[PDB]
């Protein structure tokens, strides 16, 4: 499903 | 919103939350068997009506610690100091019929002394003290029908869960009659199999419950008395072995009848 | 299926 | 004959035990603090009456324990050498659960060898009251030091919780007969004939002991003089009570006996 | 010098 | 009293305290080397003088901690025991234009350092959190060879601000003798020479010890705060063995000594 | 042999 | 020449061998400790004298097995085979572990029989090993200690009862026997002349000293001449400086020489 | 001090 | 100055420096043999005039490596060794397939400041093997070629900062021309092999135009030995050089003109 | 002693 870094890029805080 | 899900594995991806679930958790156990400390980590996506819960009980001085905790921004599941005094027991090899005088000091400041009891009115019997937060506590939780007795007390005071094992035989009348049955709606739960009991102790008004079993999604159904409690904190809901559970009280004696289900 | 803190509250010894 | 012979940080060699060293040891404490269990193992050649001991108390349902092992073999103590419930026994003096306000509360000795252990000591003039699960050669017995300063007591007793009752202090042990000489110093001035005095015998202490040993810097002797339990001459860890460096302890049985005197 | 056994016998926390 | 002693390596024995050395000690030090987290430990019976003291200061976001607590039951020993401030000083965050990299104390009883030590004839900087004996104030030491110069304070950032200089201390009126060496090689006689003290260190100082060689005896004459006569830890800036730190009120006692 | 916390105030980096 | 130097606990460096000493050698034993394999490496400078040798026997089905080889260049120390008994082990005693066999794990490798009885621990000991001057019987006997080794190249061949000193037929010769200080244990009157038994046929005195500190201690009695050519044979007299010598006269081990 | 292969020849058990 | 002090099995203390001893020191050794690569660390204080050092050669594709590095801050040294180890080079003499037939086996310099090496010890004839090694390393007075000679003895190091330069024949001691210096040549006590019996003229070869008289010990006790012979002038001015030489506590001289080797 | 460096650059086959 969703990409790990994709999901990092648009929310890792 | 986005979470963090993790199996027990460590096994992680990033979640894109489904409609309804606005908060990631993360549910920490930490245990001990042998001389080993283990640890179980879960992430997820949880639903809206959730908080930050906690459970711990004595287990040989070692303890089982357990804490779900839980948040609304995207990805914020990255995962002596000693409070109330409380009795502890009903671990592995430390039954409640058997050491109900064992104490525990709980380690967060928010958690209260817990009693939680499961009969079964003539399956094994579970006894369970110690430590905890829960929603809508402190307070006593509780079902019983002609079959079964759930019941969870949650109280602030130091070692106010001391006492003989709670029955249900043992609580007086309320004044309140609710229909009960346990089973299908063909066998068990039919309108001729379904009666009025005599609801006991805080237990006041009438429930009816439904949800799923194996070994398929054969349907179930629970009548009896209940806190109105258990109709609305879920914890309190998985004390009935239930899957897709949907849990309804009313207030008025009767009112649980099968003809009157909305 | 059945939640994993509501186990422990009802199930674990 | 040949043992290992190792630090606390797994550091070892073979050793070629001396001449009244017939006998190969390990010693095990296990601690803790924080969340965390902590292992501390010592070997090494040891002397020929050395025997196996140990000592175990509660810190949180998490127990400390000491252990030591001895055998006789070539470099049997290589190597990393759980049944429980035994023998039932008070614990406390654990840093939190102080015997005093550490109430009963009991534990189960994980070996049938071990006993109930009262250890104490404390200053006329900061005081340690352990009791726990543990064995000791000259077990079951009363062992006992005091002077005008210094009280030490050890008790093993083999029956459940026999372990139990009140905090043990001197003035409550009945005066036995006998009378010693009291004092702890040097030769020169805290055990000359200046502060030594005769004082009034207790308990099971109805001899009297004087005990030699050094001090750091410059290896400086120091002695104490008081009423003892016979088995305060006869035992190496009895006499590891005394705040000193290398051990020298004797007892003679008349009042008096051990005024300034032989050797 | 002293004893490990013996120290952790007469002093131990 | 008994301690539990150990070495680095983790060596450990029970011991018996030498007379006169009522605590026991714990320093541990937590640091990063590349992307790996070091940690040191040391164990010993100690003199009854020392206290709690503790040093932090930035590498790379990562700190090197430093800690000593000290207590004085037996074995008490066998365990392992808020203010912003600047921060610079690390083998490669100069506080020569680092000045302005801050950080969060640890611990509330932290207070910021300024350590500074300067040759003229290496120069050492730093700036971070501790707590020492008898802080807040400024503490020094000049003579015409060596500066040396400690700092603590309770107010936040107040370490900031340009490298200390000796040059802009004023001078105090009170004047002392100046000379480093043995006594005669360097601390000789008008081989050693009055000089005008500055800032708060307006007495006179003199320290004698050992350099290695096995046994050499090394002396030390300059203007100091009442301080360096006070905390070993203020001694410790001077690197010798066997310290003795005399600091008179007056202006010129340093060169008929005992 | 000088003093291990010492050291860190004087001579550490 | 230069060796690598380690200790056993992996402490090591580079080592200028001393005069005598043109080897290195590594030692190495593997055994097994309470289900866990256990290893100790020695490495160092050594005397020229020394070779390649070996030594192993059952103790669980697991082994104990021990090497040092040797070879004489700058730091140069950087399949079942002949069957044999092996007993004697931690609680496998020869008396009930006798008919135990063992494969020996190297080609070179023969069948070891080492006893120690004292006339107090009896040590009997049966596996494999290679030793210098193999095949063949070695041993020592006074008043006090019977020493034997016995080294052979056919299958089993180590196997029969515990050898007994006593079962050894006298040989016509004698010795002196005497066991200790030449003031308490190797006097006169207190050194005396016994029968001795098997191809024990030679005298033999050995001086040497004890732990810790030095007291001059010595051995006489009846030996086989390889007692006084191995340093192996001679490690039987636990003695850390050690001198051994034999002759071959009925006598000549008398207390003046 | 007594070397380690000769101990095992007539030590090691 | 403080550094680490570390044996190869990890154990350490903090070290004060003597006072000649201004850096830190780590010592790294990876070799190979049965499969495994071997990883031996050594930590200390060192002596200020002290450098970075490194050699590196072909042991099977995988390389056997030296890497000493040195350092002048407070416990620089701390934490241990992911960190350590362009020019291509000729490498052999690895225990098997040696210079003989190695010759023209190539390796690649890792780090930019590594040249090629070729170091020699031969014996000139209880039997003794020669050892002739080439691969990567970086050497204080790199590039260069360095040696000593006697009657008994031949040590060479040849370190060339250019491609594969370190390739061609062994390098012998016959094949190096006799340079017109004349030393006085031995080997042992100053009482046995070096007194005035045994001492005599060698004729020098190739660069080494140069006297070297080199003292040092022996075991057991602190025996003497001494060893005079022909050298180049840079055997007495770099302690790895002099490290060629099968003694401790080292102390060698040169001098200038032919014959100034007098028996004292 | 003998430098550990040292020796392995003579010595090391
Ligand atoms: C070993 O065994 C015991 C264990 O301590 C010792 O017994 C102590 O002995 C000392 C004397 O050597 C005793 O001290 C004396 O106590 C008197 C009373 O103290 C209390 O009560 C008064 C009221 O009277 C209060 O004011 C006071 O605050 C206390 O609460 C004191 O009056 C004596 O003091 C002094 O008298 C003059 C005044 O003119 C003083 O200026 C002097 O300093 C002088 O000392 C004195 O302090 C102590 O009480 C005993 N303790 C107990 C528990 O009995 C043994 O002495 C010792 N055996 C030896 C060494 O032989
Ligand atoms: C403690 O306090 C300070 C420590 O810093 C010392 O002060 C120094 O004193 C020394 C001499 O005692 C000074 O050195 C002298 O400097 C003179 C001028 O320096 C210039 O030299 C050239 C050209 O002008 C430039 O390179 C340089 O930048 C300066 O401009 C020189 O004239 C002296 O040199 C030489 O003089 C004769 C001439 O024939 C020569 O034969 C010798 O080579 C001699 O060296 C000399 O170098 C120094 O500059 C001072 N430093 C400062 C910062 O002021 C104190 O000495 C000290 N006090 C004590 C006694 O402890
Ligand atoms: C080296 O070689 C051997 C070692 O094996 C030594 O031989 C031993 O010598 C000793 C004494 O020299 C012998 O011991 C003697 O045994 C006698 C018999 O004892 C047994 O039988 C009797 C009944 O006859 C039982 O009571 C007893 O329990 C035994 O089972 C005893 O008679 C002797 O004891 C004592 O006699 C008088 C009685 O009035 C007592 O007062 C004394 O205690 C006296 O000791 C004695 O014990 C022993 O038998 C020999 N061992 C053997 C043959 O196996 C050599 O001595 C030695 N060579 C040297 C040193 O030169
Ligand atoms: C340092 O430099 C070199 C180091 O190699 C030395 O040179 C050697 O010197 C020795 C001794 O002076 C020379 O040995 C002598 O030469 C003859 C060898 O010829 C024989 O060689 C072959 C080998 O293939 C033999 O099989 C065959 O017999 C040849 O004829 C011998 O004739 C001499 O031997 C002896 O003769 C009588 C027999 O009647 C013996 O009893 C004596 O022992 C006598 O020695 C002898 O072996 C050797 O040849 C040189 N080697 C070379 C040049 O390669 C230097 O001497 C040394 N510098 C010093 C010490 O100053
Ligand atoms: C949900 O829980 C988190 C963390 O819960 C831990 O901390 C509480 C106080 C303690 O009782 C433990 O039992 C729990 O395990 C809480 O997050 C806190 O949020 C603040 C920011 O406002 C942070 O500064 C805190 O550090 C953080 N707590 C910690 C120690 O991680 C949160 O309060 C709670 N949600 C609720 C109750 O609304
Ligand atoms: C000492 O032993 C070595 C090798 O080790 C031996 O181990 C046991 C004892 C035996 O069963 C064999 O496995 C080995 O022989 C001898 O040989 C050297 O070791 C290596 C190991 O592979 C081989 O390459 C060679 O055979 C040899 N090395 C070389 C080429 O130089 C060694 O010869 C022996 N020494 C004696 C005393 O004979
Ligand atoms: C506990 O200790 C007692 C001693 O106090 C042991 O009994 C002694 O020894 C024999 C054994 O049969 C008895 O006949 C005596 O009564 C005891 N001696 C005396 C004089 O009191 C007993 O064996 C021990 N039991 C355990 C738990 O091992
Ligand atoms: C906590 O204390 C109050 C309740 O305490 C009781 O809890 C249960 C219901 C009873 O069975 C008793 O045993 C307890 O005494 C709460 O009303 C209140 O919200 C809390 N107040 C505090 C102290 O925070
Ligand atoms: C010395 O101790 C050895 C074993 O030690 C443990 O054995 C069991 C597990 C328990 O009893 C533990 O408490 C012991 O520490 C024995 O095998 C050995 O025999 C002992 N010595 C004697 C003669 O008792
Ligand atoms: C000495 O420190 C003890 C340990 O706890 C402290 O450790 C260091 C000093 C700091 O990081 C503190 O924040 C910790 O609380 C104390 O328990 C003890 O009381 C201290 N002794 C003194 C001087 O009061
Ligand atoms: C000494 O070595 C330090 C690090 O050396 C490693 O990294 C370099 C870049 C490589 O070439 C490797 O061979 C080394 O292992 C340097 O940081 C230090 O500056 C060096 N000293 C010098 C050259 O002055
Ligand atoms: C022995 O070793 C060192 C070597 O110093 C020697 O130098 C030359 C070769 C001789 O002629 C003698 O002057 C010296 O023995 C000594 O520095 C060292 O102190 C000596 N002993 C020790 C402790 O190893
Ligand atoms: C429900 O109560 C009991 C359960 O023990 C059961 O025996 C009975 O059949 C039920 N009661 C009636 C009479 O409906
Ligand atoms: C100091 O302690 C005792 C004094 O009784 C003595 O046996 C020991 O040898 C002394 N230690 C040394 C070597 O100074
Ligand atoms: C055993 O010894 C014999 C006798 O000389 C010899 O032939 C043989 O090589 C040895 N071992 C065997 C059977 O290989
Ligand atoms: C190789 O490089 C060195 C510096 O490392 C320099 O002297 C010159 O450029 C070269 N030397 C030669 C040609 O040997
Ligand atoms: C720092 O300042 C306070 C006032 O805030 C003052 O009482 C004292 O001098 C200092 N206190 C400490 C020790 O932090
Ligand atoms: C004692 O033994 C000998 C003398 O017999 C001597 O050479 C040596 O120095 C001493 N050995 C030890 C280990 O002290």
């Amino acid at each position: 499903k969703s990409d790990a870094f994709x999901x990092y890029l648009w929310s890792s805080k | 919103l986005r979470c963090m899900q993790c199996k027990t594995n460590g096994d992680c991806r990033v979640e894109e939350c489904a409609l309804g679930q606005d908060l990631c958790r993360t549910t920490i156990v930490r245990l001990w068997e042998e001389g080993e400390e283990l640890e179980l980590v879960e992430k997820s996506c949880t639903h809206s009506e959730k908080t930050n819960r906690t459970l711990s009980y004595r287990t040989g001085l070692k303890i089982t610690s357990l804490t779900e905790v839980v948040c609304g921004l995207d990805l914020c599941n990255q995962g002596r100091s000693r409070y109330l005094e409380c009795i502890s027991c009903g671990s592995s090899d430390m039954s409640c019929e058997r050491g109900r005088h064992q104490s525990l000091q709980c380690r967060s400041p928010e958690e209260q002394c817990l009693d939680v009891v499961t009969h079964w009115i003539q399956k094994d019997d579970r006894h369970l003290r110690g430590c905890g937060y829960l929603p809508g506590c402190p307070g006593s939780n509780g079902f019983h029908n002609n079959d079964t007795f759930h019941f969870l007390k949650c109280c602030n005071t130091t070692k106010c869960n001391e006492g003989p094992i709670l029955e249900l035989e043992n609580l007086p009348q309320n004044g309140r009659q609710c229909y009960s049955c346990k089973g299908q709606s063909t066998h068990g739960c039919s309108s001729e199999e379904t009666f009025l009991i005599d609801c006991r102790g805080p237990m006041n008004q009438c429930l009816v419950a439904t949800g799923t079993h194996e070994p398929k999604n054969q349907s179930y159904m629970v009548r009896g008395c209940a806190t109105a409690s258990m109709c609305q904190h879920a914890h309190l809901g998985d004390a009935f072995s239930m899957n897709h559970i949907d849990v309804s009280c009313c207030t008025k004696s009767g009112c649980n009848h099968p003809d009157l289900d909305v």
